[PDB]
């Protein structure tokens, strides 16, 4: 069994094979540096078996600025590197046995041993033994996979090999889609026509399976490879023997497995197939493949990395580097820059970069033993050549070290660069996963250490949850139901001391931004944004314009993840972008035609919304609108009309007194659910009926109901009914006991239940003076308990209710029930997560943030789309601003804004003519937010020309001046008002 | 004459601007009347993009140019005096419709990314959610309707933020909604239009929107007026009272043509007996209308 409540966003990505093939898994990693370190982390989060952490070298004052485990004790100790993280490793995740090992390795260890492991990673590590170790692990029944990552100052290198043979059990991950079928043709070879609309999107070689098809029942059940004739059509087989076709049909993707082929790895260094990340280069992977095997040979033949600055180290590599480039068998031409810049930050680690290549061989480590996404094949050179590109060429007494804990981002970005980034006021929103990892990144890399200036601002309403431990390493089992932040903010301190952080619990929106006025943005350098939603990414985005700050976004949903960088006169911003808009269930699909199980997930949400949320709460506000219920009645008898009077009345008149009465409601509620609906359904439409162009009324995709009977003994019956008994119970406010929830007490109940057959003013007061005589009118009865949906605790029985009567209506319209776990994704909108994707977009937004900070220009910034599934990570150059032009040669972009200025007697035409007057055109209509100022055309406004500023807005005496928009009119008669900038305005100077 | 008569009067009133909500000192919105949309509206971001603020004012420019206007059907539309997403809408059913001469609100909000997406639209005369005015007018009040989006219908049928307008809409509503057979709007039974059975089920309908219609869309809207269209609800009370007269007992007789049906002969009498009281209220209510000024 796998616990839910720690592993349910893994779940929602892996799935339960996945999962039950990562346990019983052992992996071996050697080298425990910060790549070292990264990978472990990530592992261990994942939740395998056990893992083996093995390193021979102690530790020193050069691992603090690489490493977030290590302390000053251990280096005074002089404690193995392996040894001195075992302890804090294991706290991440318990169910990890996590070992360490410091067992020398070199050409004539005994190697054998590795056998009881199923997957070993290697990290700084000398390639000939790679070479030996690559050579023992695929010759091996079965194979042992093997991936070696390693990065040197800003150049990183990642490989794989998981046998001469791989098969991995699916392509991308990706659900089957639905598809409807049309027609089908009887002939060699048929042809299918794919339903109206609803393009299939396929291709050629795939297996299709078919079902609920009229006619061919042959082909019910059968698997068909496709050939791709059109969008909306497409190749089968024979299907002339069979008989004709009428209608309907329903096809689905079918997975197959698939065999991928890796080669040696002394095989691979003669001929790689490296994995292209930018298109714009697309020789640049195999030129930092030259250049780090020439490293590799450097530090053979020298047993020494090339030091900072000096000449004669740089020719040798260069000379290495040409030596090698000859003899590969693409012939490519060394590039002179990049084993410039290798030979420069030869000894270097930047801490970003390795967090992301640990997230990405992570996931990497995570396919080698499930088998659940296609591997990489076979290389990856991820690089941050853009850091020192625009550094031109700085002096070599820039990079030495100076003795702390940051000689290792130094050696590879100077001191300068590294001495701006220590006086950054940076403000984070969100405390989320990529929160956590952002905060890890800011302390390895001293962000706002320096005690003259420099200031993290991190705030999140949210507490501390569960299954938040899976993602958010900085958290403890103990720490549940704490602020996330200020744990984050005590976890980061740890890392290290000398960092500064202030933590907020505030929430980011406008009511709350009283505090996070113009003034704190001015005072901030660069905001990042870790949210969950899009409307708080816009509020962001739009208060980041008004200030003219650099933004930072980022965002994974499964093993899919995006960055994007916003800079200031340079890019556009997150609120230009136009998504098309989302396909949305409409209202006959929900109520009463569903098709797939979402449609009847969506409805027992919103049933469970209605039933306990909704109307008690209208009750309750109803009632306590009319205290005296005997006055709503008096108001009756004089005609006074209310709002939902009836339906509250009805529901005072069903009230539940005990128990019982609750079964019986329960029963009510499910024959009118799942027996009434139907047959009242049928009888409005019968299933024979048909229409003007003799198509069925009950066609594809609508499918016809079907009454269900209540049986107790149906365990699905059983679980609706126990449920919807006890959240009626709860909602009315009635105790009940675990064995008054018995089977055998709920057939005691209901069995002397009689059930009603299928087939207002009056009914009201008759109700009203019957519970008025009955005494049901106390300030209990007015009032009812009001239940919210809490997703995440499992004892409540939401999940449980939702799953129930959404399996119940799904077998109502014969469509095939789900998993307690699909539906809680479903209802409760659980998007999927991970720890790597997490890792890997943190770690290359630190990059985006240092570009910022450095003050690059446009071409040096890169947005990322990444998708580890397939896998593919792709950079792109981030949008530039776009000039918009009005009339007259004007132009104005995103960040412009004008400012004008008034007086007491200063009146509307006084603005609109000072606007005129300084930049050259009329302004037409002015408005403030949502309220208008000045409209010719909308009666009553034409005489507002003469109001004053302050009578026509009335402005508060909190601020002086008001934003407005203005627009103005067009120079071609028919077309709409041109838009404008936005225009901040003083009443006074 | 009279029909020119009410268009005359009638043109003074189709727009204009009344307060629904007004600020307090503190900052927070007071509703003077009902809305359907008050909780969106209370959590209205203020990041308002300009391009919504001009295409209310170019929709405000439209409707104050061209609404509809006649003595079979007219537009009334009134917005706050200081948001142009809040908007309140009068319709008059079109004659020899069920719907004739009714006075129908609707409450249309306009989302913070509009034109991307259509506006809200909800009606407000629903009898307390016990009248399902139309197939596509649920008893809740919620409209279906292709440029809505919230119906099924093809893309040139659905909402499209640079050509689809909300004059497009009011006129669909008009053309679409308000038909002179309403249970044929359905999707199911327009095939058997012109059926015995579908005649007799057609009428069915009929008989019941019309005691509906003269229950609430007259009768309430004459007895509790909203502030917003009161003076507009009393002058075409007025100005059509005894046009209101005639069709009510044009209702009455051909609603008791059929009573003797075996079919559905007891629903007839059920709905000729509610007609009958609500025709007496609706004399009585008129017969106590004072002249508006
Ligand atoms: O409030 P809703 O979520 O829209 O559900 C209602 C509700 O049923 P429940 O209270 O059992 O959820 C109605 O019953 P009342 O509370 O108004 O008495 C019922 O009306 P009927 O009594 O006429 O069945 C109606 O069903 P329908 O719209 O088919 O008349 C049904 O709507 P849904 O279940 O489709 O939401
Ligand atoms: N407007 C906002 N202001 C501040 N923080 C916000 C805002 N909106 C969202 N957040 C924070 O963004 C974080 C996103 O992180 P994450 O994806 O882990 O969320 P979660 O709700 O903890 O996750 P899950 O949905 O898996 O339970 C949340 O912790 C939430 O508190």
């Amino acid at each position: 069994e796998i616990d839910d409540a720690l592993y349910s966003r893994q779940r929602y990505v892996l799935g339960d094979t996945a999962m039950q093939k990562m346990a019983k898994s052992h992996v071996f990693l050697s080298g425990m540096g910060g790549l070292g370190l990264e990978i472990a982390k990530n592992l261990v989060l994942a939740g395998i078996k056990a893992v083996t952490i093995h390193d021979t070298e102690k530790c020193q004052a050069w691992d603090l600025g690489t490493n977030f485990f290590l302390s000053e004790d251990d280096v005074v100790n002089k404690r193995n590197r392996a040894e001195a993280v075992l302890k804090h490793i294991a706290e991440l995740n318990p169910y990890v046995h996590v070992t360490s090992s410091s067992v020398p390795f070199n050409e004539t260890t005994d190697l054998s041993f590795l056998d009881k492991y199923q997957c070993v990673v290697l990290t700084e590590m000398k390639l000939p033994l790679q070479k030996k170790i690559n050579d023992f692990c695929r010759s091996q029944c079965p194979p042992i996979k093997f991936i070696s990552a390693d990065v040197h100052g800003i150049w990183s290198r990642l490989f794989c090999d998981f046998g001469d043979e791989f098969e991995v059990l699916d392509t991308t991950g990706e659900e089957p889609k639905e598809i409807f079928i049309s027609n089908i043709t009887q002939a060699n070879p048929g042809i299918v026509t794919c339903l109206e609309n609803h393009p299939h999107k396929l291709e050629t070689g795939q297996f299709l399976t078919f079902r609920e098809i009229n006619g061919m029942t042959g082909l019910n059940g059968s698997i068909q490879q496709i050939t791709v004739i059109s969008p909306f059509s497409f190749s089968i087989g024979d299907t002339t023997e069979l008989e004709p076709y009428l209608h309907g049909g329903i096809a689905v993707q079918v997975k197959t497995p698939k065999t991928v082929f890796f080669e040696s790895l002394e095989r691979q260094l003669k001929h790689p197939k490296c994995l292209i990340v930018d298109f714009s280069n697309p020789e640049a992977p195999l030129e930092i493949h030259t250049a780090m095997l020439a490293l590799d040979q450097f530090q053979e033949k020298y047993s020494r990395k090339p030091n900072v600055g000096c000449q004669q180290d740089s020719e040798e590599l260069l000379k290495l580097a040409t030596s090698i480039s000859e003899t590969l068998e693409e012939k490519p031409d060394v590039n002179a820059d990049i084993v410039h810049w290798l030979s420069w930050t030869a000894q270097g680690f930047l801490s970003p970069l390795a967090a992301a290549v640990g997230g990405v061989a992570s996931q990497e480590v995570l396919k080698a033993v499930t088998g659940k996404f296609s591997p990489l094949c076979q290389w990856l050179y991820l690089e941050a050549a853009d850091i020192v590109e625009s550094l031109g060429k700085p002096e070599c007494e820039e990079f030495l070290p100076r003795g702390d804990r940051y000689d290792a981002l130094r050696a590879c970005i100077g001191d300068t660069l590294c001495q701006k980034l220590q006086n950054l006021n940076i403000f984070l929103v969100g405390c989320g996963a990529i929160g956590c990892e952002m905060l890890k990144n800011f302390a390895l890399l001293g962000v706002g250490t320096s005690k003259e200036k420099g200031m993290i601002t991190v705030t999140d309403p949210d507490l501390i949850e569960k299954s938040n431990l899976n993602r958010q390493f900085l958290f403890r089992p103990h720490h549940i139901q704490k602020p996330k932040s200020y744990t984050a903010a005590d976890a980061t301190l740890k890392i290290n001391s000398q960092i500064k952080i202030d933590a907020h619990l505030n929430k980011v929106c406008p009511t709350t931004e009283t505090i996070y006025n113009d003034e704190f943005y001015t005072k901030q350098d660069v905001i990042i944004t870790a949210l969950d939603n899009v409307e708080a990414r816009r509020y962001v985005d739009s208060r980041c314009l008004a200030n003219l700050r650099p933004l930072l976004d980022s965002g994974t949903m499964g093993t899919k993840g995006h960055t994007e960088v916003i800079v200031p006169h340079l890019t556009e911003s997150y609120n230009s972008h136009r998504d098309p808009p989302e396909e949305e269930i409409p209202f006959s699909t929900l109520k009463s035609f569903p098709a797939a199980i979402e449609h009847t997930i969506q409805w027992a949400r919103d049933k469970f919304e209605s039933s306990f949320s909704h109307k008690p709460s209208l009750f309750n506000k109803f009632w306590q609108t009319y205290s005296s219920a005997e006055e709503v009645l008096q108001k009756i008898q004089s005609g006074h009309s209310l709002e939902g009077c009836f339906q509250v009345i009805k529901l005072l008149s069903r009230r539940p007194r005990n128990w019982s009465q609750c079964v019986e409601l329960a029963r009510l509620k499910f024959e009118k659910y799942f027996n009434h609906k139907a047959l009242q359904l049928l009888h409005c439409f019968p299933l024979d009926i048909r229409l003007k162009d003799g198509s069925l009324f009950w066609q594809s995709p609508k499918r016809p109901p079907s009454p269900i009977k209540f049986d107790l003994n149906e365990p699905l019956h059983l679980s609706f009914l126990q449920n919807a008994a006890k959240l009626y119970a709860t909602v009315y406010c009635i105790p009940f006991a675990e064995e008054d929830l018995s089977a055998d007490a709920l057939l005691n109940i209901l069995s002397e239940v009689k059930i009603q057959e299928f087939k207002d003013e009056r009914n009201a007061i008759f109700q009203l003076e019957k519970a008025i005589l009955s005494n049901e009118a106390t300030k209990s009865d007015l009032q009812m308990a009001v239940l919210s949906f809490e997703k995440d605790d499992d004892h409540n029985g939401h999940i449980d209710f939702i799953t129930a009567a959404s399996n119940l209506r799904a077998k109502m319209y014969s469509i095939e029930p789900a998993d307690r776990f699909k539906t809680k994704r479903i209802a409760g909108k659980i998007i999927p997560a991970i720890a790597t994707t997490t890792a890997t977009v943190s770690g290359l937004v630190a990059l985006e943030m240092i570009k910022v900070t450095g003050g690059y220009p446009f071409e040096a910034y890169k947005n990322c789309f990444l998708n580890l599934a397939i896998p593919i990570v792709v950079f792109t150059e981030t949008t530039e601003v776009r000039k918009t032009k009005i009339r007259n040669g004007i132009s104005f972009t995103i960040w412009d804004r004008w400012t004008v200025h008034g007086k007491e007697d200063f009146t509307l035409l006084d603005f609109i003519n000072a606007v005129k007057e300084k930049y050259g055109i009329e302004p037409t209509m002015v408005v403030q937010g949502v309220k208008m100022l000045y409209v010719p055309v909308m009666p009553g406004h034409a005489k507002r020309l003469k109001l004053t500023m302050h009578k026509l807005v009335k402005p508060t005496t909190e601020k002086k001046y008001v934003d407005l928009t203005v627009s103005f009119a067009p120079d071609i008669d028919g077309d709409e008002d041109l838009p404008g900038p936005p225009v901040r305005y003083y009443f006074s100077h | 004459s009279l029909e020119e008569k009410y268009v005359a009067v009638m043109k003074k009133l189709q727009f204009d601007t009344f307060e629904m909500v007004s600020e307090d000192e503190d900052g927070k919105l007071g509703f003077k009347v009902n809305y359907h949309y008050m909780s969106q509206v209370k959590n209205a971001n203020d990041a308002n993009s300009a391009a919504r603020a001009r295409r209310l004012a170019q929709e405000a420019v439209t409707l104050s140019t061209s609404l509809p206007l006649s003595s079979s059907s007219s537009v009334f539309v009134r917005c706050d005096e200081e948001r142009l997403d809040i908007m309140k809408v009068l319709i008059t059913g079109p004659a020899d419709t069920p719907y004739a001469n009714g006075c129908f609100e609707f409450d249309v909000y306009f989302p913070q990314d509009y034109p991307s997406s259509p506006p809200l639209v909800n009606l407000e005369t629903t009898g307390g959610h016990s009248v399902r005015f139309n197939p596509n007018l649920y008893n809740d009040g919620k409209v279906c309707l292709s440029i809505l989006n919230t119906w099924h219908g093809r893309p040139e049928e659905k909402w499209n933020p640079q050509t689809s307008s909300f004059l497009q809409v009011l006129v669909s509503v008009q053309s679409l909604i308000l038909v002179a057979e309403p249970y044929f709007n359905e999707p199911g039974y327009e095939r058997s239009r012109g059926t015995p059975s579908g005649t007799q089920s057609s009428r069915e309908y009929d008989g019941n929107i019309r005691q509906a219609t003269v229950k609430w869309a007259m009768l309430e809207q004459i007895r509790n007026p909203s502030p917003c269209f009161k003076e507009v609800i009393h002058k075409h009370f007025y100005l059509k009272r005894v046009e209101i007269m005639a069709q009510c007992e044009e209702w009455i007789a051909d609603i008791q043509q059929y009573s003797s049906d075996k079919r559905v002969g007891r629903t007839m009498s059920h709905h000729a007996a509610a007609l009958k009281r609500h025709t007496a209220q609706l004399r009585e209510e008129l017969l106590k209308l004072p002249c508006p000024e």
